[PDB]
């Protein structure tokens, strides 16, 4: 499964 | 923009054996970008019902892409794939070679 | 074996067509298991292998909830990419993004992964370290700068070293049936007459799981590596691959040349002569 967090770049 | 031109490879699933069903693949891999267009001809004519995975890429982040369809191999049907892509001034076909 | 899954991200910005084009599928070693196409009606994740399908309701609500969410973000992210590089709204973009993690025959984690490339190119990757980054210029440092600010590398590195092994390992377990098992190629060696001076021959693998595979053309037991034709690994179409390698040899001085075939699937690497 995926990871819950993401940044923005 | 780095562009690369893709790489072209149409061969069948299984060794060709004529008059068993098979399915037809053309691999396109190595390009960017990802917009493509990609038929499969029989005896020149684009084949109806062309299935095709989903976008994906290599390490290098080159795209790659597989296009398939049922057939059933006859000898004097000719299939081809034919490919379009920014870095083409014209669309490029690779015929059928069962040799390969 | 040594096994690996893999979330690829693709963004294509059209502008005057919509929203950018989200794709996005995930990998266990060479076989495909979720996918998500935003031009998909109404898209959810979706199963692509039969091991998954197990997996709950919540298991594909969260997952298709992350994807929708990654989707947003590469919206964000592809305008504000236009900004860091001085470019016009005009064009047509493309944001990828590839993470996930590699394990050992222990099952414990030989290495994580975390990269973007911007229009095809090499943009901000974690290093190998899980805890430091590598920004491809001065927009990716910018990047660098926010991220560093707000210790991704920290949060990274605690997926890639925990859920992701985790996870990975429960997937090698549903699908133990075809994820540990190894097709072993099937070989063959053709002979192709193509003039009265010279022929081909072309080592065929064929059937093999996973793609990993190695073939050579040796010529009295020397590698004709530069000599020698050999094809991208492709797929079949129904998760098994092909490759071919070959050499343009002189009739008759054929018997010198010997094909060597390694692929996990085998016990010993083949030895294939072209016998008549
Ligand atoms: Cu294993
Ligand atoms: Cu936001
Ligand atoms: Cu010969």
């Amino acid at each position: 499964r995926r990871k819950w967090r993401r940044w923005h770049l | 923009m780095i562009q690369r031109t893709p790489k072209i490879q149409v061969y069948s699933r299984h060794p060709a054996e004529n008059g068993k069903s098979n399915f037809l693949n053309c691999y396109v891999s190595g390009f960017h970008p990802s917009d493509i267009e990609v038929d499969l001809l029989k005896n020149g004519e684009r084949i109806e019902k062309v299935e095709h995975s989903d976008l994906s890429f290599s390490k290098d982040w080159s795209f790659y892409l597989l296009y398939y369809t049922e057939f059933t191999p006859t000898e004097k049907d000719e299939y081809a794939c034919r490919v379009n892509h920014v870095t083409l001034s014209q669309p490029k076909i690779v015929k059928w070679d069962r040799d390969m | 074996g040594s096994h690996s899954m893999r979330y690829f991200h693709t963004s294509v910005s059209r502008p005057g067509r919509g929203e950018p084009r989200f794709i996005t599928v995930g990998y266990v070693d060479d076989t495909l298991f979720v996918r998500f196409d935003s031009d998909a009606a109404s898209p959810r994740e979706e199963p692509r292998a039969p091991w998954i399908e197990q997996e709950g309701p919540e298991y594909w609500d969260r997952e298709t909830q992350i994807c929708k969410a990654k989707a947003q973000t590469d919206r964000e992210d592809l305008r504000t990419l236009l900004r860091y590089y001085n470019q016009s709204e005009a064009g047509s973009h493309t944001l990828q993004n590839m993470y996930g993690c590699d394990v050992g025959p222990d099952g414990r984690l030989l290495r994580g992964y975390h990269q973007h490339a911007y229009d095809g190119k090499d943009y901000i990757a974690l290093n190998e370290d899980l805890s430091s980054w590598t920004a491809a210029d001065t927009a990716a440092q910018i990047t660098q700068r926010k991220w560093e600010a707000a210790r991704v590398a920290e949060q990274l590195r605690a997926y890639l070293e925990g859920e992701c092994v985790e996870w990975l390992r429960r997937y090698l377990e549903n699908g133990k049936e075809t994820l540990q098992r190894a097709d072993p190629p099937k070989t063959h060696v053709t002979h192709h007459p193509i003039s009265d001076h010279e022929a081909t021959l072309r080592c065929w693998a064929l059937g093999f799981y996973p793609a990993e595979i190695t073939l050579t053309w040796q010529r009295d037991g020397e590698d004709q590596t530069q000599d020698t034709e050999l094809v991208e690994t492709r797929p079949a179409g129904d998760r098994t691959f092909q490759k071919w390698a070959a050499v343009v040899v002189p009739s008759g001085e054929e018997q010198r040349y010997t094909c060597h075939v390694q692929h996990e699937g085998l016990p010993k690497p083949l030895t294939l002569r072209w016998e008549p």
